RNA sequence: AGUAGUAACAAGAGG
RNA sequence: ACCUCUGCUUCUGCU
């Protein structure tokens, strides 16, 4: 659902900063995720405590909905999981754009030498146009 | 106890000097010829500009 | 006309066309038989640089020990291991005085690991040097031998599951008479002297690295075995967190984050400087770090570091210098001999170096076994100075950066000043001044400290121009990082994990060199084709319409002739190619989800498939890369779980072996791992904890899992009583 | 012989 | 002779 727009030449400073690689995480901390992941996977092996955050709550419940009767290995369930919900970074050279979509697709927007316009299909989120907004 | 049970050879390599035929291959090498000798296999249709 | 590539260079700056000087599309130099040569090279060598130090016996091992610390001052530019104690403490003052609560935090940070790591911590190595066999072993096998073998002589703080229990019983251990451990002739017990097992407790392995590149010439490595690698672990992770919050420090960071820095530091300094100072960078290098680099001085290091801190903290960082000044080298797999008369060969062990006749061989290596004789001890070379390759890449960098931090104006007070980057024996410095003049006596100040703590600036690699460009571990500057985009290029090609992994990883590479290191879209464009072309060629997976014969073809034939949607068939199906540049980053089995017959992506996909070996999600979906430079790496990649995601045969040769028995006890391992977690899933995913054992734990859960599904009414009461049947069995038969 | 290149291969091990 | 097994496994390290 993405749209092209033309490309253009042109030399830019493509500065390295760290910057979001994985669009929909749910900002947890890996030890949030872990806890989350073992709730919706493995829910009587959990110990002792349990869930205090609500957004930690819902994502159970949304999670542990959308996979009741899923016959793919839990391996891969909790990888899965694991690498959807913790925000991950990496430092790399961006002229434009920071947004984890934007960035999720680099290496077809940026050249040494040319910008393909691009924009992907979906919605942005809230916090990154206000961000946009302020700059 | 062998007499001539020896270590194995383990000298620097016998040295050569400079040729003119290894010039020669090179300029060759960098030459068009007449044939196409790489075929390639097929992408995904070009979307983006 | 002659050709000549180096031509170029007349018009386009050297870093603008680097690529070129880069020959990665050759097999890289490899060693052949043995690294023993090697070895006594850097044993004599690290000798030679500290000759005129302080000899001695060593009290336990007798091993003849080289003190070359507060020796005398070097006299000339040869590589010294004469460091100074004083210096390197008022260096380790000015870093703690320049960073306060930099040490204490570290340590903090450092206690709190010690606290909560666990014994398996140490699972994570390569290949290591296993003492109770005196042969080297995956680190989790040599892990467990040392483990076994303490519990049979009676050491088993471990148990607790804390790594430094085990560091306790390690120390423990060097006061049993005879520890005991058994060959196979069947099975013999041994009893090791005291002498013997302190000997091998303090032994490196070494072998020669094969597959380095720019060099003419081998040399060797080596591998501690398990009771030097939990201590070493934690000096690493101290000075580690350390090097983290130095600007100096170019570990840990990697590339683009390294790059980063490194274009920060040099925009510090210049706004730091005067419009009338001079500017120069040296692109330095250091020679023999390792073998220059003193297990006494890493101790003072760690003492200084640590002051003020818990004495039992200081005493447990403190083992892995002493350990390491304790030292001695396996001398690695001997020589082999060859009679032209008779025409045989044999094999000699390093061990037959102490008392072989010397007429085998030839004048150099003769001198090489005379020179080591003095230092020979029950079959290994004493090796007190240096610290071998790469063993403190950590704590070696926190002396380096030490000397970068002492250039600041206000320390020196002089017409120059410095500050650069250093990783490891590699660095950056810059030098400004008001003349050359200062410039020079700068330069010589940084060097001849370096001198006074054995860190030896290589002359021959290291040169020094104006600030604006500039060298550091392959990456070129030429005011801001140009792309080197060979380095690369032995990533480009089928990695030979299975058929999923590869087509992954394989685009993977591409989309991260176009971002990273300048690859245009026409020649990625080149890269897609042949990529698809070796993968097909690799797994005998060419497209169902092609003519090829290999012992693939008729099946996949078959499959496309029955296929309808042929555009949905992955390639290792003998499908199309889908990708161009604008979905390298879409995992192929979704690229073509939508465009399979339904029928063949539900048995590519079927979750019972036999071929797909999972095992632990925090290994899901990672491979081990080695790339041109540097260790190996791992690479996680993007991939649905298929019937292409299997796993190839492992190696058979210890079948001929004594060692065969090993199989067995893996094979044992394994199916009591398996069972285990059919009854606790979770333990795939994280480590489960518990003192109770594998057998008990699985009793208990049964138990109670049949209870809930007897409520539930996923089970009837028949099943339900037949369990709990079992279970008492068990218990019974649990009891000969 | 040849590969190679500071030490190896030119089958090893076992029966 | 001939038989059997093996093709990274006595040798691939470190942040
Ligand atoms: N600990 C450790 N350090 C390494 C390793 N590989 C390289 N280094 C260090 O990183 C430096 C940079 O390597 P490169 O510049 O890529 O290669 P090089 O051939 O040593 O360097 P040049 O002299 O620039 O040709 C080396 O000189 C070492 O100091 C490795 O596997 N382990
Ligand atoms: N594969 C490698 C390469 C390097 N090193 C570490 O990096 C240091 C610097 O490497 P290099 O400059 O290549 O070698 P030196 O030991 O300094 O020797 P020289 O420069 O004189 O060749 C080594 O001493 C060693 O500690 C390592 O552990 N593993
Ligand atoms: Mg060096
Ligand atoms: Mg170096």
């Amino acid at each position: 659902h993405g749209t092209f727009g033309p490309v253009k030449f042109y030399n830019q400073v493509k500065v390295r900063k760290r910057v979001d690689i994985n669009p929909g995480h749910k900002d947890l901390t890996s030890r949030e995720a872990q806890e989350v992941i073992m709730e919706v996977v493995f829910p009587n092996e959990v110990g002792a405590r349990t869930l205090s955050s609500d957004a930690q709550l819902t994502i159970t419940k949304e999670k542990k909905e959308e996979l009741k009767n899923c016959k793919i290995s839990p391996i891969m369930v909790a990888y899965m999981l694991e690498r959807e919900l913790v925000r991950r970074t990496r430092f790399l050279p961006i002229a434009g754009a920071t947004s984890s979509t934007y960035v999720e697709v680099l290496h077809l927007t940026q050249g040494t030498c040319w910008e393909q316009q691009y924009t992907p299909g979906g919605e942005a989120e809230n916090d990154d146009l206000d961000q946009t907004l302020i700059i | 106890e062998v007499p001539d049970l020896f270590q194995y050879k383990s000298e620097p390599p016998e040295k050569r000097k400079l040729a003119s035929w290894i010039q020669s291959e090179f300029n060759k090498a960098s030459e068009l010829t007449n044939s196409n000798w790489i075929e390639f296999d097929e992408l995904g249709n070009d979307v983006a500009p | 006309m002659d050709v000549n590539p180096m031509l170029i260079f007349l018009k386009v700056p050297v870093q603008n066309a680097i690529s070129t000087t880069f020959p990665y599309t050759g097999d890289p130099p490899y060693s052949h038989g043995t690294g023993t040569g090697y070895t006594m090279d850097t044993v004599i060598r690290t000798h030679d640089y500290s000759s005129r130090g302080i000899w001695k016996t060593n009290s336990e091992t007798g091993a003849q020990q080289l003190n070359p610390i507060d020796g005398p001052l070097p006299e000339d530019n040869e590589p010294s291991g004469y460091a100074q104690t004083d210096c390197v403490l008022e260096l380790i003052e000015g870093l703690d005085r320049s960073h306060p609560g930099l040490f204490e935090t570290a340590c903090q940070e450092t206690i709190d690991a010690i606290q909560q790591t666990r014994v398996d911590k140490l699972t994570q190595g390569r290949q290591t040097y296993d003492w109770t066999l005196n042969r080297n072993q995956p680190a989790a096998t040599a892990l467990a031998n040392t483990i076994e073998v303490f519990r049979k002589n009676g050491y088993k703080l471990n148990e607790s599951g804390r790594l430094i229990d085990f560091l306790k019983d390690v120390l423990l251990s060097f006061e049993n008479d005879s520890m005991e451990v058994t060959t196979h002739f069947g099975k013999k017990r041994v009893k090791l002297t005291k002498k013997n097992y302190l000997i091998r407790a303090l032994t490196l392995n070494t072998m020669t690295k094969d597959a380095e590149r720019g060099k003419l010439k081998r040399r060797a490595i080596a591998t501690p075995g398990m009771q030097i690698r939990g201590f070493v672990y934690f000096v690493e992770l101290l000075a580690r967190n350390i090097c983290e919050r130095l600007e100096q420090s170019g570990l840990p960071v990697g590339g683009n984050e390294k790059k980063a820095k490194l274009a920060n530091v040099i925009k510090k300094m210049m706004a730091k400087s005067t419009d009338e100072e001079l500017s120069y960078t040296i692109t330095g290098d250091n020679t023999k770090w390792n073998e220059n680099q003193n297990p006494r001085i890493f101790l003072a290091m760690v003492l200084r570091i640590t002051a003020g801190q818990p004495e039992w903290f200081r005493d447990l960082l403190a083992v892995a210098p002493i350990m390491f000044s304790n030292k001695v080298a396996r001398l690695g797999r001997g020589y082999m001999f060859e009679s032209k008369s008779m025409h045989l060969r044999t094999q000699i062990s390093a061990e037959n170096l102490s008392d072989i006749n010397l007429r085998y061989f030839n004048e150099d290596t003769k001198k090489k076994i005379e020179k080591i004789r003095h230092l020979m001890v029950e079959g290994t070379a004493s090796l007190s100075p240096g610290m071998m390759m790469g063993m403190f890449n950590m704590l070696s960098t926190v002396l380096g950066v030490s000397v970068l931090n002492l250039g600041q104006r206000e320390i020196l007070k002089r017409t120059y000043w410095w500050d650069g980057l250093q990783s490891s024996d590699d660095f950056a410095l810059i030098i400004n001044g008001h003349f050359k003049e200062d410039i020079q006596q700068g330069v010589n100040h940084f060097y001849r400290t370096c001198k006074l703590v054995g860190i030896n600036m290589s002359q021959k690699k290291s040169y020094i121009n104006k600030t604006g460009t500039f060298e550091f571990t392959s990456f070129f500057y030429r005011y801001g990082f140009v792309a080197n985009f060979s380095m690369e290029l032995p990533s480009f090609g089928v990695a030979g994990n299975n058929e999923s992994a590869d087509m992954s990883i394989g685009t993977t590479v591409i989309k991260t060199n176009m971002i990273n290191n300048d690859l245009g879209p026409a020649t990625a464009q080149m890269a897609i084709q042949l990529f698809i072309k070796d993968y097909r060629y690799t797994y005998r997976c060419h497209r169902g319409d092609t003519n090829l014969e290999t012992r693939r073809t008729k099946s996949i034939k078959r499959l496309w002739t029955e296929t309808i949607s042929k555009a949905g068939l992955l390639v290792a199906d003998g499908g199309p190619n889908p990708y161009n540049l604008r979905n390298l980053h879409i995992p192929e089995v979704c690229l073509k989800w939508s465009l399979m017959d339904p029928d063949y992506r539900g048995r590519l996909c079927n979750p019972n498939n036999p071929f797909v070996h999972h095992m632990e999600v925090e290994s899901t979906n990672l491979a081990v890369v080695m790339p041109a430079h540097g260790p190996a790496k791992s690479l996680e990649y993007d991939a649905v779980a298929t019937t292409h995601s299997w796993t190839p045969k492992r190696n058979r040769s210890i079948l001929n072996t004594n060692q065969r028995g090993i199989l067995e006890d893996e094979r044992i391992y394994q199916k009591c791992c398996q069972v285990f977690e059919k009854f606790f899933p979770s333990s795939t995913y994280r480590r489960p904890i518990g003192m109770a054992s594998m057998l008990d734990a699985m009793l208990s859960r049964a138990r109670i899992d049949a209870r809930i599904d007897l409520e539930s009414g996923r089970i009837s009461s028949q099943d339900f009583s037949e369990i709990t049947n079992t279970c008492k069995a068990i218990e019974a038969l649990k009891r000969q």
